[PDB]
């Protein structure tokens, strides 16, 4: 039935993730880099009695793991469109809808697993050193932020990959969308006489603040901001079902 | 599965113009037409890849459809058993050990079933694709040229195996492909597509075959011979470019040969043979090229 | 292009075993075998891609070689005219407008010769590949499955154009392709590849002794008919009790019936028994499968 | 004639180089980046009397242009191998050798054109600003360094792509070999009780010092280094010719 078709598609997507060696090469490289950076920064400049603050490691590990997880999600989304096996899944309407459902569920499962991985890396780094332990609420709301970011970008890239059916554009567009705004703001926003106006107007464009809040080691959202983010995710999801059920290949 | 008054158009261009289709008391059906006339458009419309139908399609939910289109779609990176298992779980009702063992054993893919698909050849990919198509356990099977790059022995073996499976499972097949002599071997009925319509529908069940006699002659004499033979006998088919005229079966050649001798026209070659789809296909479609 | 005492081995797998080949008074030759027997290996040896021949090849430097191997190879981002100009400058002596325009016009790709190859279809790219092969100004043309993605009338048109260019300009063609019924229309000789050797070579004009032509005549005409056939051609079997005379196969029946109509003789029946490449190939290859 | 076959292959390869929009997108981006960095760092980090130091512009322009000319050479040499049109060229021995000669000549012309581009960019920067001009012998030595670096790396990658017949692998190994060693060296050489020994032995392996002196603003060599580098280039060329005339597809 539909339940079996969704669970087998999510299960096979998970199986495909757990078998490739690039996943364990990425975790090894990130963990090695993060450990080297944390030890080098804490053991050499000021030279305290081995006190370590965890905000810098939190932010750095979060940013590196997110950019890799974004690429992993884009790869999972565009696998069938690259190989052309997508033409096998667009036979009827219930299968065409279950495909989108299964992709969303796979994104949720990868995000939950990835949050667990982030938990393991941060617990072992904290366990090795000594200092002031963090709180559970930080990890829980961090998990929520992980979910929100990955869902928003995965659905947006899902819509673009359905419209264009080209893969090299998705990879380049995803890299561009995540990485262009932090690069452009210092070199361009301080110039205009309209900059303060543009900065106030930045609270409603989803791209600017989702990318902006990436560097910070804690996220803070207003009620209006939360409302607009959930409304935007719902509109993209509804639009995806409508366009996938109305596009002709 | 029936189609009624299907009309699909691309902008100003019209591809299908009020076509109809139905599996009426026929088990294997062949689809014949030229290149780029809209045969693949018909397969995508029939299978379900196209929603802007502009007709009525009567299908049941309990019946599955397994298909083969333009090129095989497979996971090149993974293995044959992974592909087989994945398409049985994701597309079919489940994975059946006895059923899968029987299909692999009947097709003969067991020696190379555990080696990677990227190490396969072209024919190997089509044979695996046919097994993947049957993996859904469908009620309707639509195939777009399944035997494109195979030797005559291999084509005979694959079609014979497919025919025996048409009795093992309650199956109904539509095959669109060129090289019609492979088609005439195992098919009960063929449909011919021209200008978006099915112009002719020849059905063959028993081997009576409506035997015919072929007379070949040059153009300057072909005009007179067609008129004279239409005035005397009943004429079945004509090909103007090659000067090929195909009257029905005549046991005695004496009255025709005597009349053509006092008529001063003479044939280049005379034989009697069962009519075929090569004759019908060329008769219908030689008008546009030359 | 000749091979004398060629043997090639891959590890413990022997692909070629003492094969000889020579163009003796023939223009079009066909190569027939199964898949993975080492046909493409023969093509690569015949082309120049393989280097470890283990034999002798005698080639004059003045003769040019043009080839097409399994699928077209082109520059995707660039146009067809760019490909034509590039392969004319790189492989041939140069570029000439008259020769390229005559080639382009005869094949028929003029409306879309300025379009991008990315938008072409399979048959259009195959035809363009054949044109690129001709751009070399070759003395010997070697084509590997030139007719796989096109419909029968298009295939016939391409083959007719190929033979016509064989006659206006001196070319020798080697064709390996399936759908052997299309090759048998226009070909001069065929070679069959089995177990690593060229097992059979058949020249169809001269025939084989198994081909027969059956002429049936009246009782009164038997003496005169036998006299005429004894004067003109070879007679194999004569049966007075049957009334049947067997003569050597003739493609055209005009002269034969002219002579008999001049001697007031009208045959009861005429037919020919011949072995085609499908019949010969199946009879030879049934030896290892059945 | 063989002369037309070689000149047409180098000329048409060069024509494909001069006729793309990415070539001008790349020049515009690099020129904008180099001009912004030099102007920003020189006109306000100590409030001078608008003096500009040319070492940073030399090193930065040199680094970007080498990494771009390197990728342009890799793309140029692997275009034909990617699509498999090399089968049409590997027919007779004379064409198989003329192919390699044409590729070498294409490498020489691409290097000369990029050297001229570097010269034009530097002349414009010198024309706009105020300071003390450089010397022509520096530019001639710069031309020679461009030739040696590009020839060496192109022949190495040609040998690797001949052995492997993979294009993605070439792109990864080329980027890996150019950018990993200067990045890896600070984090590892100063650590052992063998670093000085390996450092003295570092003057004979071609890879380490050719890549190391790429980001330097000065470049001078000894006789043994010059003989070893030139000999390595010649041996690679002879080995490539021998493999191209003996490999079977």
């Amino acid at each position: 039935r539909g339940s079996h078709r969704i669970l087998n598609l999510v299960k096979y997507d998970l199986y495909s993730i757990f078998k490739s060696p690039l996943t364990y090469l990425a975790i090894l490289v990130v963990s090695s880099l993060i450990a080297t950076q944390s030890i080098l920064m804490a053991n050499s400049m000021d030279n305290p009695k081995h006190i370590i603050v965890y905000g810098s490691v939190f932010a750095a590990a979060k940013w590196l793991l997110l950019i890799i997880g974004l690429m992993f999600v884009v790869k999972t989304i565009t696998r069938d469109f690259s190989q052309g096996t997508i033409q096998l899944y667009m036979s009827k309407v219930k299968t065409r809808v279950g495909y989108i459902i299964s992709k969303t569920i796979s994104i949720i499962l990868i995000s939950i697993l990835f949050a667990l991985i982030h938990y393991v890396i941060l617990i072992v780094v904290q366990a090795s050193s000594n200092g002031k332990n963090l709180a559970f609420s930080k990890y829980v709301d961090n998990l929520w932020f992980f979910l929100i970011f990955l869902l928003f970008f995965g659905l947006f890239l899902f819509l673009i990959t359905l419209a264009s059916q080209k893969t090299a554009m998705i990879f380049s567009l995803g890299v561009f969308l995540v990485l262009i705004v932090p690069f452009i703001k210092p070199f361009i926003t301080f110039i205009p006489r309209y900059g303060e106006k543009v900065l106030d107007a930045f609270d409603y464009i989803p791209f600017a603040y989702l990318t902006d809040k990436m560097i910070s080691s804690n996220f803070d959202f207003s009620n209006w901001q939360w409302v607009i983010s959930l409304g935007s995710i719902v509109i993209f999801f509804i639009l995806n079902i409508l366009y996938v059920a109305k596009k002709d290949i | 599965m029936k189609l009624e008054h299907i009309t699909k158009k691309y902008g100003s261009n019209v591809v299908l113009n009020d076509i109809d289709f139905d599996f009426g008391d026929s088990r294997i059906v062949g689809l014949i037409g030229k290149n780029g006339v809209g045969k693949t458009t018909v397969m995508k419309v029939m299978n379900g890849n196209i929603i802007k139908f502009d007709g009525k399609v009567d299908i049941d939910n309990a019946d599955n459809i397994g298909f083969l289109i333009e090129h095989p779609k497979l996971y090149d990176n993974k293995s044959g058993l992974y592909n087989l298992k994945l398409f049985a779980q994701v597309l079919g009702k489940g994975f059946d050990k006895a059923y899968t063992d029987k299909i692999i054993d009947a097709f003969g893919m067991r020696p190379y079933i555990k080696k990677k698909v990227k190490k396969y050849s072209m024919g190997m990919k089509q044979k695996l694709a046919i097994a993947v198509s049957l993996m859904n356990k469908p009620k309707f099977l639509i195939l777009d040229e399944p035997t494109n790059g195979m030797d005559p022995d291999g084509s005979i073996d694959v079609l014979t195996t497919i025919k025996s499976l048409v009795n093992e499972l309650d199956m109904r097949i539509l095959i669109s492909s060129h090289k019609l002599e492979d088609i005439e071997l195992i098919c009960d009925r063929a449909v011919f597509l021209r200008d978006g319509h099915f112009v002719q529908d020849v059905n063959m069940e028993e081997g009576v075959a409506s035997d015919t006699t072929i007379v070949t002659v040059d153009h300057k004499d072909f005009d007179r011979t067609e008129k004279y033979l239409a005035e005397h006998f009943q004429l079945q088919n004509v090909d103007k470019a090659d000067g090929h005229l195909m009257i029905n079966a005549q046991k005695n050649y004496q009255v025709i040969l005597k009349a053509l001798s006092e008529l001063d026209i003479y044939p280049k070659y005379i034989e009697t043979r069962k009519s075929s789809l090569r004759d019908t296909y060329f008769n219908i479609n030689q008008r546009g090229d030359k």
